[PDB]
RNA sequence: UGGUGACUCUAGAUAACCUCGGGCCGAUCGCACGCCGGCGGCGACGACCCAUUCGAACGUCUGCCCUAUCAACUUUCGAUGGUAGUCGCCGUGCCUACCAUGGUGACCACGGGUGACGGGGAAUCAGGGUUCGAUUCCGGAGAGGGAGCCUGAGAAACGGCUACCACAUCCAAGGAAGGCAGCAGGCGCGCAAAUUACCCACUCCCGACCCGGGGAGGUAGUGACGAAAAAUAACAAUACAGGACUCUUUCGAGGCCCUGUAAUUGGAAUGAGUCCACUUUAAAUCCUUUAACGAGGAUCCAUUGGAGGGCAAGUCUGGUGCCAGCAGCCGCGGUAAUUCCAGCUCCAAUAGCGUAUAUUAAAGUUGCUGCAGUUAAAAAGCUCGUAGUUGGAUCUCUCUCGGCCGAAGCGUUUACUUUGAAAAAA
RNA sequence: UACCUGGUUGAUCCUGCCAGUAGCAUAUGCUUGUCUCAAAGAUUAAGCCAUGCAUGUCUAAGUACGCACGGCCGGUACAGUGAAACUGCGAAUGGCUCAUUAAAUCAGUUAUGGUUCCUUUGGUCGCUCGUACUUGGAUAACUGUGGUAAUUCU
């Protein structure tokens, strides 16, 4: 016996056939137009994608009137319009199996500081938040991954201590000014 | 540039005879604050001398913002000293650990076990 | 195993003590008393994960040693004491009592009385029964023995405790059109007029309850407690009044709270 | 008296009994206290008994893998039942005596096998299913193998005892002592699994106990079982190259958006690491925080398998010459080998990847969904026949009432379907 | 994601399996920078085990003439702290393992109106018509003499 816990689950699954050449090219497109490190970055929103159908065909074959289906469907359709990834307008079920994975990979914080301005481009936006130039509100976050809701997306700044946004300039540039 | 200290959960404990309040400590540029300077800012902030305060479990959060603890504010010394636990005591310099290891006396013990009556002294 | 047990895994615990599976193997293993194992609250529990007046099972001990918890009346100085359904807890240092009375989510609420009301408990007797030269004898929830009850008390009624004598004052028959809480089951916690009885000989009664809101629902015969004489409860409700919102209702009671809060 | 659906219940009455090994009805203890001596608060502890508090024990109903190259088993010495008893905490062939001849079985008894503890549950899975579950929760069992007991509320207890069997320690040979399937650790076994560490701070448990103890448990160590996040670079300026939603002219003019060996140039960024102080914690460590140093071949260098097909990516070069080897399969190699050994180049996943084996899907190649059986594997030589399976049509306002106005069924049973209770957590 | 692909022929269409394919579990190989979780002598041998530890326990409230300390008076019965010891309680829980075990265990359901139940909690506890302003004998701890090579022997 143990205080411990031993819950935890993968969050991709591999492709049945690993040299499908039409997959291969657009999970290359995908993981190139979004910087992304591997193609388990693709997987793992491909599977995110994936439960969220299953979870909303598993509700569409229900009565329209069940509460259950009323419930876990409208916390669902809440769910996708609170990141971002469904319009606020198209509120049903039916509008979910028309989500696309780049629909997700859009509203990860590399995609979104690249987007608004605060990056030269997806790379340089990744390795600007790994390396705790930017925050979210007011908290630093360094997961490119992070998934940016519509709330937290108008506020994604520099970060007050980067040489980008506060002051404190870098390492590098203190050394180049102490040797003249 | 200022260490701020915040009071957020607080409840007026009458039971263990203190106050209990968790902590909130704002450094935007420097090191977690040590436990010292956030007792003699708390008390200044409720009016006490700082050794009836105990202030423990500080977490800084990522990022380099924040620190929450906890802390208590006790009504008197020798409350403190009944109520608290010995290591946050010991903490103050108001308590000393034994000064012996679980292996040695777990043996003595075991040893004293084949003596009997007052021979059961001379055995260490 | 060979005698009793004397431990509670942490997993193995009531789901209404609300513990957590990270902090420690053990939940703490209710002392025999006056309440089930299952059907219990410890006095760790309330002072500690409750009320929040201790953060570690020694603060309770410090606590429940220096005699100020008080159950039924009476100073407690077991941290593990079993304390249940319908009980009083006085805590006269800082002057408050409660009363344990279930939530519509079947746990045991944080349900402060008036000191006036704390004078006083109610009971579902258990049995009666004739013994030692006719003396009638009454067993109520709280294991508790009371000698001469009232001749027209029976088995399921419902008796008013005087916590000072441990006297019975009054009493609720179990009848129809008179109020009750369910004690055990799906409905715990549930308040509502008694509306039927089916009598099953040889197998359980089931008693119909229909809440104050026009719902419905059933229970055995066992999970019954009047708790007042028609629709007037003889004590003080929770914050719900028994009533269970369904999943929607409590979703847009959240966010109505929240707009009006933030 | 009261209670249950139901007592041979509860309570009451009478006549007696009341165990040497004998039943309870208090010769116990603390604190605060004041008279001619009286009275008395609050406790501690203890004892019959009644109350199912924690249980335990024994029963009811239904459900368990393979096997017929296991078809009859039990009945002597209890096997099925009846009567009386014994024993037991109690019901009982539990065990005796007598009596009856019963009891189970093709709806699979009995026997054998299991690399079988059972379940919650796990892997995989379109719908069905298949396989697994020693393993932290619940239940059971055991403490080298058997057996028998003491104490006790509770044990057939093994960090208790007694003996035997096996093994084995010390001895001055007389004797004495033993039980890690507890935590570490050792040997052995193997394809196969970690420290003879710190602590009762947390969770709880035990005790006469606010105080002591706990290898339960927590903490750290070893740890690519496995799971989550996630570096190994980003950018700008010149030279190319590409296109332009530029002139247009397929000559060309072209810093609009782009791309590269520049192994060109340049500064900006940062954490791996070192280290200080906090913070963490029982004490530490680890994260988190702060400062100092920390990147150009950012040498602070990513690997594991492949390049004929299946299956993504070289009939490029050198060597070898049915050799050496590759090759899951087809196949390659016998003098340009697209396949071996290498160099270069390329691609697949990537802090991971290959190999072996078990297993799931693929397998509609075990087919209930859902397979086949003329000739590919396959319908008994042919009838009868019990069980099994399957079976044609047909039947459309009644018990005491103060709301036709509380109620009863005493009548015709189930399957099905819907509902309501009850149903551990994880 | 309810999926197939190579291989029998000179070629074709099949049955059909072999081989590919993806997960999951153990092992193993090569490689390994950061960080958070986290299994881990089950499989073979329920095989054998050196050593240490894993179960002890005192309140104002059972028994204190151990100066072992020790006083706000010492003809004080007992100031107080208190080792040892007698007494009470626990040691039947926990932890480990999966050998046995095939209607056995186990799960759901139900029953004890067929039993026992330390402890907790509540009730009962002058209900008996027949030295008490407190009865008896010991035995530990302690003092002292010892036996055995040897034990938590005595």
């Amino acid at each position: 016996p143990v205080a411990r816990s031993w819950v935890c689950r993968k969050t991709y699954v591999t492709p049945r056939r690993p040299f499908e050449k039409s997959r291969l090219d657009q999970e290359l497109k995908l993981i190139g137009e979004y910087g992304l490190r591997n193609k388990r970055e693709v997987w793992r929103v491909k599977f995110t994608l994936a439960k969220i159908r299953k979870a909303a065909r598993e509700l569409l074959t229900l009565d329209e009137k069940d509460p259950r289906r009323l419930f876990e469907g409208n916390a669902l359709l809440r769910r996708l319009v609170r990141i971002g990834v469904l319009d606020e307008g198209k509120m049903k079920l039916d509008y979910i199996l028309g989500l696309k994975i780049e629909d997700f990979l859009e509203r990860r914080l590399q995609t979104q500081v690249f987007k608004l301005g605060l990056a030269k481009s997806i790379h340089h936006a990744r390795v600007l938040i790994r390396q705790r130039h930017i925050r979210v509100r007011k908290q630093v976050v360094n997961i490119p991954s992070f998934i940016v809701r519509l709330d937290s997306q108008k506020h994604i700044d520099f970060s007050l201590r980067s040489p980008y946004g506060g002051g404190r300039p870098g390492r590098v540039k203190r050394k180049n000014a102490k040797k003249g | 540039d200022t260490v701020t200290i915040r009071t957020r959960k607080f409840m007026t404990n009458r039971l263990l005879q203190r106050k209990q309040m968790v902590i909130d400590v704002l450094h935007p540029g420097k090191a977690t604050v040590p436990k010292t300077e956030i007792r003699e800012k708390l008390a200044k902030m409720y009016k006490t001398t700082p050794d009836v305060i105990f202030v423990f479990g500080f977490r800084t959060h990522f990022g380099g913002g924040k620190t929450t603890g906890f802390g208590m504010i006790y009504d008197s010394l020798d409350y403190a000293k009944k109520n608290e636990p010995k290591h946050r005591l010991a903490r103050h310099g108001l308590y000393e650990k034994k000064k012996t290891s679980r292996k040695q006396r777990k043996e003595r013990k075991n040893r004293m076990k084949k003596v009997r009556g007052t021979a059961k002294a001379n055995v260490g | 195993a060979r005698g009793p047990k004397k431990h509670l895994k942490r997993v193995a615990a009531p789901k209404h003590w609300m513990l957590d599976k990270l902090t420690g193997v053990f939940a703490p293993r209710p002392s025999t008393g006056p309440h089930k194992l299952r059907e219990c609250l410890p006095l760790i529990i309330f002072l500690r994960n409750r009320l929040k007046y201790a953060l570690t099972g020694d603060e309770v001990k410090k606590i429940c040693m220096q005699r100020f918890i008080k159950i039924d009346g009476k100073v407690r100085t077991d941290i593990t004491y079993p304390a249940g359904f319908m009980d009083v807890i006085s805590i006269d240092k800082t002057g408050e009592n409660f009363r344990l009375i279930y939530d519509t989510k079947g746990r045991f609420a944080v349900h402060r009385i008036t000191p006036e009301e704390a004078k006083y408990k109610l009971c579902k007797v258990r049995k009666i029964f004739v013994g030692t030269k006719g003396i009638p004898h009454l067993v109520t929830h709280d294991a508790r023995t009371i000698r001469y009850p009232d001749p027209l008390i029976k088995v399921n009624d419902t008796i008013q405790i005087d916590l000072e004598t441990g006297k019975i004052t009054d009493f609720i028959k179990f009848d129809t059109g008179n109020l009750c809480m369910v004690t055990g089951g799906a409905n715990l916690g549930r308040i509502g007029v008694i509306t039927n009885r089916e009598r099953h000989p040889g197998s359980f009664d089931v008693v119909h309850v229909k809440d104050a809101n026009g719902n419905s629902f059933a229970t055995r015969l066992s999970n019954i407690f009047v708790i007042g004489k028609g629709n007037k409860p003889w004590i003080s409700l929770p914050r719900g009044k028994g009533i269970r919102l369904t999943i929607a209702e409590e979703r847009d009671k959240r966010l109505a709270a929240k707009q009006s809060s933030g």
